[PDB]
């Protein structure tokens, strides 16, 4: 149903773009572009069309695009940990 | 249309 996916900060770039966000008909967002070469493409795990429910155990719910984007990136650059955790799901959960 | 972002042109 849902899949906690662990990407290393393996590159100098996250390389992912999302759509959607609160307010929209894609309330949580879903990923539309997982781009060679960075962190995410490097993992293993996650593909376009994943829906981002979690970054770092922080619901999305919310969160309009703008807000969501802001928190993913700052997930990515900080200096508190090598790591940011996805909670993701390929269809919906409950 | 969906708003989109790429995350790694977030200023």
């Amino acid at each position: 149903t849902s899949t906690l996916v662990r990407v290393r900060k393996s590159a100098a770039t996250l390389g992912i773009a999302i759509e959607g966000g609160a307010n929209t008909r894609q309330p949580l967002p879903r990923i539309v572009t997982i781009q060679r070469g960075g962190s995410a493409h490097n993992c293993g795990q996650l593909k376009v069309g994943h829906v981002i429910l979690e970054v770092n155990g922080q619901t999305l719910r919310g969160k309009e695009h703008k807000e969501a984007a802001r928190i993913i990136a700052e997930a990515f650059k900080t200096k508190e940990r090598d790591y940011i955790d996805f909670l993701v799901t390929e269809f919906n959960v409950m | 249309g969906l708003p989109v972002t790429f995350i790694d042109e977030v200023d």
